[PDB]
RNA sequence: UAUGCGCAUAACGCCACAGAG
DNA sequence: CTAGAGTTGTCTAATTCAG
DNA sequence: CTGAATTAGACAATGCTCTGTGGCTCTAG
C-alpha cells in the first residue's frame, strides 16, 4: 500500500528512499543501478523498494471529499 | 489395480472388494472362483496333466 | 506473428516497470482488454438474451387462446422489453439511473423493469393494445442494461465502481452472485451411446439408443431419446412437463410428413440398404401404424391428438389434428420448425441407431467434452423468462375463472383489463431463482438438476473471483455419485479445460476450469446462405439423388440440419473449402464454426459424416492454421481430427496442419500464474490452485462502498520478482496477494519438521504479512427487531447511563472507536413508546469501526432504521496461522523465532522464514528450489525474471541458466550460502541454500478455528450439548472414537465422555411394573410423593440414572404403542 | 441455558453453496 | 378469505409348467 | 386344478470431525 518503514528482514530503514528511487528511474537508471545509488547492499533491502507496488495512489482515485 | 498380466496367467479380485467379498457379503458367487492343485511328481502323472 | 488476433499483445517477458512509472495512479483512458474478455461470455449471453433472444422468445409463446361465457379470447404478447434500472416513480432525485454501488452497499437488488405489449382479442378481431408491467428482472452489471456500460475507467471511479471492472454478475440482495457454466450435452448433435439401465424401460428395450438435446434460439430445451428394441423397432421417447412419453417411431415419421410409407422406407434403409434385418425391420414399424387405421397423416396427427389431450391440456375446442401438431411444436425437434427437417433429422437419428445397435459404429462418450458443451448465463436467463411469460398467461386466465366463478354479473370486457393487475407479478418467483439457485419449473428448461445453479461470486482475492466465470462445473448430481469415470482428465479436454486447475476432495475432476485461450461461443449469426453454399460445393440436397451410392457417401449436418450428402472423393475438398472460408472470413462463414468431418474408415470407428455446427455456448480455441498462416479457431469436436503442434520444432510438412499460439496455452488464467510449473509434481500444482484462491491478498479499491461480510485485507503486497508473464498480461499488480520472503531452507529449529514453518519474530514485528479483516454486518430494525407498532428509529434516550461517552447521540457507535465485548454496540429508541433499547456487541474480538453508513428504501422516503457497520479486526500473524509458497507448500506458523536466534549468513543477513528441507523429496517441488535462485537473481541484480512453463528445456537448463546469474553476482552458482549460528556462533559446517520466495498468506487462522466448552447450552430435545463455536457448544464424541475407547478397555472415561458429560438424568420407574411412563406425582394438599398410575402403588416408585436420550427414546415408542418393560434389580 | 446487573434481554431447524484435515 | 448416470444384494410378489 | 422355480420389483446401505454464509420455514386462493 505505502512504502514500509523498514525492511521486513534487518531493520534498514527504507521508507524514507521511495521518491528517491522514483527521481532515479526517471532519471534514466537502471533499476540494478538505482538500488545502487540508494546504498541498498543486501538484497533484503533491495526487494523491498524493488517489489514494491504503491496502492496507495490507486487507493486515493477514490479520494471522497474532491473539493 | 488392474494388473492385467499378459494371457497365461491369472488375477484375482484385490484389495478392498475382495476384502468386502470375504467379510461382509459371505457370497456364494465371487467375482474370481479359482482352484489350486498341485500336480504329482511322477511321470505318468506330467504326461496325464 | 498475426494482426487482430487477441494474443499478440502478450509479452515476450515481464517487467517491472509499470510499477515505477511516473503515469502510475492515474487511471487509464479506457479499459485494459484482457481482463473484459474473462467475462466475455457471461455479459455477451445477457446481452443477446435481453435485447435478441426476448424478441424471439415471444415470437416463440403461441397467442393464447381460452373460454368466456360465450366468446373465445385471445391473448398474444407483441414486445416485451427490458428495462434499465431506475429509481421508483414518484422519486426526488437529480439522477434518475441506479448504480450496482448503491444496490451492494444498502443491500438490494439491482432490478430492471419487465413489461410487455400485450395484445387481446375477442372473436378474432384484435380490440386494443395494452401496454403492461410484468416485474422486475436482474440485470447483469456492464450489460447493455447495466447503467455502467460504455464508461471509461474514469468515470467508474467517480460511481465508486473499480478501474478494470468487469462483471458478469448479478447483485441480488447485496450479494454479486454468478451464474456458473453448466455442461450440457451437445445441442441439435445425435449422440449414439450405451445405458443397461434403458433396459428397464420397457418390454423389449435393448440398451442402446440415440440421445438429442433440442434447443431452439437459445429459449427452449427438449430432451429426447430413441431407443431400440429387440425386434428392431424404435421407440421414441420424449418429455413433457417432466414426464415422459414413449411413442413408436412410425407415428412420428408419418405424422411429420404427408409421404408414401414407401418413401418412409427408403429414407431409413438409405445407408444400408442390403441389410435386410433392418428391411423388416422398418417395413415393421411401418406396418404398426397401418395396423391402427392410421392411413394418412390426418388420421395419425387425430390419434395422436386424441391420446394425447388430457396430458397436454389444449382448449377443449381444437380439433385433434391441431392437438398433435402442438406436441410435434413443444416436444420433437424443436431447433427446426419445419416438419420435413424434423422427419430428415429424425431418419438420420434412426440410422445412427441402427448402425450403433447393430455393432457398427462407436458410442459417443457423454464424458468427453467432444460430446458436451456449456450453458451460459444468458441462456438459463431466457428460458427462465420465457417460462414465467407463459405462465403469467395462464395467471390471467386463471384471473379470469375466478371472476366467471365469483364476479359472473356479466360485465362485458370494454378495455376491462385492470384484471392484468390481478395477474401473477414474476418479481419474486423470477428473484428466487437468482437469489437460491434453486429452479422451481414445470418444464425443467431442458435441464437435468434443479439447484445450485447460482453460486456466489465472493471477491475474496482477485485471483478467487476470476475463477467463477472460468469455472465450467460437470453437475450437482455427481458429486453424490461414486464413480470416478467423470472424474477422468480425458485428452480430448486438450487446450479447452484446464488439467491442473481443479479443487481436491469431493468436487476434484467435476468443477473444470477454462483454459487461458478458451472462450464460449456468444455470437448468434444468420445461417440462411450456408446450404446453398454447400450445394454449390459438392453436397448434393437431400431430396436429389447423390449420383453414388450412398454408402459411399457421407450425411451432411448443418447445426442439427441434414443438408444433404456428399460423394467421398469430394468431402474432404469441400472440408479444406469450408476451412478456407473461415479462417479467411470470405463467404459469410462464422469464425466459430467447427468443420468436423468423421472420415469413413470401415471400423467400428465414430459415425461418418460431415458436421457443420455454428450454433453458440460450444467451447472454441485459437490455434494457427499452418496453410493459411492466420489464426483458426477449433472446436472440441474438430480437435481430434487435427494434429496441432506445440513448438516451432514440431511441425512437419504433409503431418502437422495448425499449431497453438503459445505452449502453455493448455492452461488457466490462474494456473499460469504458478512459476516453473513444469518442474512441479503435478498435485502440487493443483494445491496451488485451491490454496491461491484462499489467500489474504488485496481485494478490491473500494472499501467503504463495499458491504459484504467479510474482507481479507493484506496490508503491504508486494510483486513477485519472479512471475510468469501472464501476470503481466492480466496486470495482477492491482491487486497482489503476497510478500517476498527471504526463505532459507534449512532444518536449524525444531519447530519445522512435518510441514510447520518459522518466521523470524523481527520481520513479523515490523510489517510483514500483517493483515486485517473488514466485518461489515447490517443492522435492520424492521427485520431482527419485529416487537410491533413499526416505529423504532436508532437514538438514545437522552440520560442514558447504559450509552455515555460510547455511542453517539443516535445510538449509533463513533468511527474511530474501539469495540471490545459487552461494550454498547447500538440503541434504538421506540418512538411512540419513548423506551429505548441498547444492544451489545457479543462478538469475542476487538475490532475498530470502520465506517457506518445509512441506508434509506427505495425512494428515499425511508426512517432512520437501516445502517451497515464496518468494523476492522487486526489479524496479524500468529502461531497456528496457514501460510503458503506458490507451489503447494502449505504450512503452519509453529514458531516466531527471535532475529538473534536465526541463523545469519555471510552477507549480514537473517532469513525471515525457514523451511524445512523434509517437504521436497515426497511432493518433488523443485520449481521452488528455481523460484528461489530466480528470485535472489532477480532481487540481486534488479531484474525480474521470467518463470512462464515450459521456457526451459533439457539443453538450457533452468538452474544453469539462474546459476550463470547468480554467479555473475558474485554469488554461488548452487543457491548456497556460508549460513552462521545464532544460538552458537559457530559456522555451520553445511552449506545453506537460502533465497528469495514469494510467501501467501491463507484466510485459514487459528483465531477462527478454536473453541473450548466447560458448561453451557443444551438441545432442547435430548439434553445434550449443542453444535458450533458461534453458538458456543460442544463437540462430538462419536461413534468411532466410541470405538476406540473401548478398545483401550476404559469403561468409565467412555462412561465420563458418553454420560456424565452428555446427559445424566435421574428417571422414576415402578419396580414392581418396569416402567418410566407409569409414575405420576400427587397433586398437593407438603407430602411429594409418587404413585403408579398402573398398579395404584405407592411403595415400588424409586429412582434409575438413564441417558435423557432414553427417556426421549422411551416416550417416542410410547408413541407408537411399545411397551418397554425394565428389570430394575 | 448464556450475558449483564434475585432481576432484564437473547433461547431453532431444513436445504443449498463454499471451505479445512 | 383458510389450504396441501449408481451398485450390490437380500426379500417378496407375480408368473408360468405337468400331474 | 395346484405346487413349482423363476424373475421383476422393492428396498436398504454407501468414512469421520469441523467452520462459515444465505434463503426460507404459509404463499396462494
Ligand atoms: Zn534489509
Ligand atoms: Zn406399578
Amino acid at each position: 500500500m505505502i512504502i514500509p518503514v523498514r525492511c521486513f528482514t534487518c531493520g534498514k530503514i527504507v521508507g524514507n528512499k521511495w521518491e528517491a528511487y522514483l527521481g532515479l528511474l526517471q532519471a534514466e537508471y537502471t533499476e540494478g543501478d538505482a538500488l545502487d545509488a540508494l546504498g541498498l547492499k543486501r538484497y533484503c533491502c533491495r526487494r523491498m523498494l524493488l517489489a514494491h507496488v504503491d496502492l496507495i495512489e490507486k487507493l486515493l482515485n477514490y479520494a471522497p471529499l474532491e473539493k | 489395480t488392474f494388473h492385467f498380466a499378459g494371457r497365461g496367467e491369472m488375477n484375482v479380485t484385490l484389495g478392498i472388494p475382495r476384502l468386502r467379498e470375504i467379510l461382509m457379503v459371505a457370497s456364494a458367487n465371487i467375482k474370481t472362483p479359482m482352484m489350486s492343485v498341485p500336480v504329482l511328481n511322477t511321470k505318468k502323472a506330467l504326461k496325464r496333466v | 506473428m498475426d494482426p487482430g488476433s487477441r494474443w499478440r499483445n502478450l509479452p515476450s517477458g515481464p517487467s517491472l516497470k509499470h510499477l515505477t512509472d511516473p503515469s502510475y495512479g492515474i487511471p487509464r483512458e479506457q479499459q485494459k482488454a484482457a481482463l473484459q474478455e474473462l467475462t466475455r461470455a457471461h455479459v455477451e449471453s445477457f446481452n443477446y438474451a435481453v435485447h435478441e433472444g426476448l424478441g424471439l422468445a415471444v415470437q416463440a409463446i403461441p397467442p393464447f387462446e381460452f373460454a368466456f361465457k360465450d366468446e373465445r379470447i385471445s391473448f398474444t404478447i407483441l414486445d416485451a422489453v427490458i428495462s434499465p434500472p431506475t429509481v421508483p416513480k414518484g422519486t426526488i432525485c437529480k439522477e434518475a439511473n441506479v448504480y450496482p454501488a448503491e444496490c451492494r452497499g444498502r443491500r438490494s437488488t439491482y432490478r430492471g423493469k419487465l413489461t410487455a405489449d400485450i395484445n387481446w382479442a375477442v372473436n378474432g378481431i384484435s380490440k386494443g393494445i395494452i401496454k403492461q408491467f410484468l416485474g422486475y428482472v436482474p440485470i447483469m452489471v456492464k450489460s447493455k442494461l447495466c447503467n455502467l456500460r460504455n464508461l471509461p475507467p474514469q468515470a467508474l471511479i467517480e460511481h465508486h465502481e473499480e478501474a478494470e471492472e468487469m462483471g458478469g454478475y448479478f447483485i441480488i440482495n447485496g450479494i454479486e452472485k454468478v451464474i456458473r457454466m453448466l455442461i450440457m450435452p451437445r445441442r441439435n448433435f445425435p449422440i449414439a451411446m450405451i445405458r443397461p439401465k434403458w433396459k428397464t424401460r420397457g418390454p423389449g428395450y435393448t440398451q442402446y439408443g440415440v440421445s438429442m438435446h433440442c434447443v431452439r434460439e437459445e429459449h427452449s430445451a427438449v430432451n429426447m431419446n430413441l431407443h431400440y428394441l429387440e425386434n428392431g423397432t424404435v421407440m421414441l421417447n420424449f418429455i413433457y412437463r417432466k414426464e415422459l412419453f414413449f411413442l413408436p417411431l412410425g407415428f412420428a415419421l408419418k405424422a411429420l410428413v404427408s409421404f408414401s410409407d414407401y418413401q418412409i422406407f427408403q429414407e431409413l434403409i438409405k445407408g444400408k440398404e442390403d441389410d435386410s434385418f433392418l428391411r423388416n425391420s422398418v417395413s415393421q414399424m411401418l406396418r404398426i401404424v397401418m395396423e391402427e387405421g392410421c392411413s394418412t397423416q390426418k388420421q395419425v396427427l387425430n390419434y395422436l391428438g386424441e391420446c394425447f389431450r388430457v396430458k397436454l391440456n389444449v382448449p377443449d375446442w381444437y380439433p385433434n389434428e391441431q392437438a398433435a401438431e402442438f406436441l410435434f411444436n413443444q416436444c420433437i425437434c424443436i431447433h427446426l420448425k419445419s416438419n420435413t427437417e424434423k422427419f430428415y433429422m429424425l431418419c438420420l437419428m434412426t440410422r445412427k441407431l441402427f448402425a450403433l445397435a447393430k455393432g457398427e459404429c462407436m458410442e459417443d462418450n457423454p464424458d468427453s467434452l467432444v460430446n458436451q458443451e456449456v450453458l451460459t448465463p444468458g441462456q438459463l436467463f431466457l428460458m427462465f423468462l420465457k417460462e414465467k411469460l407463459e405462465g403469467w398467461l395462464v395467471s390471467i386466465k386463471i384471473a379470469f375463472d375466478k371472476k366467471a366463478q365469483k364476479t359472473s354479473v356479466s360485465m362485458n370486457t370494454d378495455n376491462l383489463m385492470r384484471i392484468f393487475t390481478m395477474g401473477i407479478d414474476l418479481t419474486k418467483p423470477f428473484e428466487y431463482l437468482f437469489a437460491t439457485g434453486n429452479l422451481r419449473s414445470k418444464t425443467g428448461l431442458g435441464l437435468l438438476q434443479d439447484s445450485g445453479l447460482c453460486v456466489v461470486a465472493d471477491k475474496l482475492n482477485f485471483i478467487r473471483y476470476l475463477s467463477h466465470f472460468r469455472c465450467v462445473h460437470r453437475g450437482a448430481d455427481f458429486a453424490k455419485m461414486r464413480t470416478t469415470t467423470v472424474r477422468r482428465l480425458l485428452p480430448e479436454s486438450w487446450g479447452f479445460l484446464c488439467p491442473v486447475h481443479t479443487p481436491d476432495g469431493e468436487p476434484c475432476g467435476l468443477m473444470n476450469h477454462l483454459t487461458a485461450v478458451c472462450e464460449v461461443v456468444t455470437q448468434f449469426v444468420y445461417t440462411a446462405s450456408i446450404p446453398a453454399l454447400l450445394c454449390n460445393l459438392g453436397v448434393t440436397p437431400i431430396d436429389g439423388a447423390p449420383h453414388r451410392s450412398y454408402s459411399e457417401c457421407y450425411p451432411v449436418l448443418l447445426d442439427g440440419v441434414m443438408v444433404g450428402w456428399v460423394d467421398k472423393d469430394l468431402a474432404p475438398g469441400i472440408a479444406d473449402s469450408l476451412r478456407h472460408f473461415k479462417v479467411l472470413r470470405e463467404k459469410r462463414i462464422p469464425p466459430w464454426m467447427e468443420v468436423v468431418l468423421i472420415p469413413m474408415t470401415g471400423k467400428p470407428s465414430l459415425y461418418p459424416g460431415l458436421f457443420l455446427f455454428t450454433t453458440p455456448c460450444r467451447l472454441v480455441r485459437p490455434v494457427q492454421n499452418l496453410a493459411l498462416g492466420k489464426e483458426e479457431l477449433i472446436g472440441t469436436m474438430e480437435q481430434i481430427f487435427m494434429n496441432v503442434a506445440i513448438f516451432e520444432d514440431e511441425v512437419f510438412a504433409g503431418v502437422t496442419t495448425h499449431q497453438e499460439l503459445f505452449p502453455h496455452s493448455l492452461l488457466s488464467v490462474i494456473a499460469n500464474f504458478i512459476p516453473f510449473s513444469d518442474h512441479n509434481q503435478s498435485p502440487r500444482n493443483m494445491y496451488q490452485c485451491q490454496m491461491g484462491k484462499q489467500t489474504m491478498g488485496f481485494p478490491l479499491l473500494t472499501y467503504q462502498d463495499r458491504s459484504d461480510n467479510k474482507l481479507y485485507r493484506l496490508q503491504t503486497p508486494q510483486s513477485p520478482l519472479v512471475r510468469p508473464s501472464m501476470y503481466d498480461y492480466y496486470d495482477m499488480d492491482n491487486y497482489p496477494i503476497g510478500t517476498n520472503a527471504i526463505v532459507a531452507v534449512i532444518s536449524y529449529t525444531g519447530y519445522d519438521m512435518e510441514d510447520a514453518m518459522i518466521v523470524n519474530k523481527a520481520s513479523w514485528e515490523r510489517g510483514f504479512a500483517h493483515g486485517s479483516v473488514y466485518k461489515s454486518e447490517f443492522i435492520d430494525l424492521s427485520e431482527k427487531i419485529k416487537q410491533g407498532d413499526s416505529s423504532l428509529v436508532f437514538g438514545i434516550k437522552p440520560g442514558d447511563p447504559r450509552v455515555l461517552q460510547k455511542l453517539d447521540d443516535d445510538g449509533l457507535p463513533f468511527i474511530g472507536a474501539k469495540l471490545q465485548y459487552g461494550d454498547p454496540y447500538y440503541s434504538y429508541l421506540n418512538l411512540n413508546t419513548g423506551e429505548s433499547f441498547v444492544m451489545y456487541y457479543k462478538s469475542k474480538e476487538n475490532c475498530v469501526v470502520d465506517n457506518i453508513k445509512v441506508c434509506s428504501n427505495d425512494t428515499g422516503s425511508g426512517k432512520f432504521k437501516c445502517v451497515c457497520i464496518t468494523m476492522r479486526v487486526p489479524r496479524n500473524p500468529t502461531i497456528g496461522d496457514k501460510f503458503a509458497s506458490r507451489h503447494g507448500q502449505k504450512g503452519i506458523l509453529s514458531r516466531l523465532w527471535p532475529a538473534e536466534d536465526m541463523p545469519f549468513t555471510e552477507s549480514g543477513m537473517v532469513p525471515d522464514i525457514l523451511f524445512n528441507p523434509h517437504g521436497f523429496p515426497s511432493r518433488m517441488t523443485i520449481g521452488m528450489l528455481i523460484e528461489s535462485m530466480a528470485g535472489k537473481s532477480a532481487a540481486l541484480h534488479g531484474l525480474c525474471h521470467d518463470a512462464t512453463p515450459f521456457i526451459f528445456s533439457e539443453e538450457n537448463s533452468a538452474l544453469e541458466y539462474f546459476g550463470e546469474m547468480l554467479k555473475a553476482a558474485g554469488y554461488n552458482f548452487y543457491g548456497t550460502e556460508r549460513l552462521y549460528s545464532g544460538i552458537s556462533g559457530l559456522e555451520l559446517e553445511a552449506d545453506i541454500f537460502i533465497g528469495v520466495v514469494y510467501y501467501q498468506r491463507l484466510r485459514h487462522m487459528v483465531s477462527d478455528k478454536f473453541q473450548v466448552r466447560t458448561t453451557g447450552a443444551r438441545d432442547r430435545v435430548t439434553n445434550q450439548p449443542i453444535g458450533g463455536r458461534n453458538v458456543q457448544g460442544g463437540i462430538r464424541f462419536g461413534e468411532m472414537e466410541r470405538d476406540a475407547l473401548l478398545a483401550h478397555g476404559t469403561s468409565f472415561l467412555l462412561h465420563d465422555r458418553l454420560f456424565n458429560c452428555s446427559d445424566r438424568s435421574v428417571a422414576h420407574v415402578c419396580v414392581k411394573c418396569g416402567s418410566l411412563l407409569s409414575p405420576l406425582l400427587e397433586k398437593p394438599p407438603r407430602n411429594r410423593k409418587y404413585n403408579c398410575t398402573l398398579c395404584s402403588r405407592s411403595d415400588t416408585i424409586d429412582t434409575v440414572s438413564v441417558p435423557y436420550v432414553f427417556r426421549y427414546f422411551v416416550a417416542e415408542l410410547a408413541a407408537m404403542n411399545i411397551k418397554v418393560k425394565l428389570d430394575v434389580v
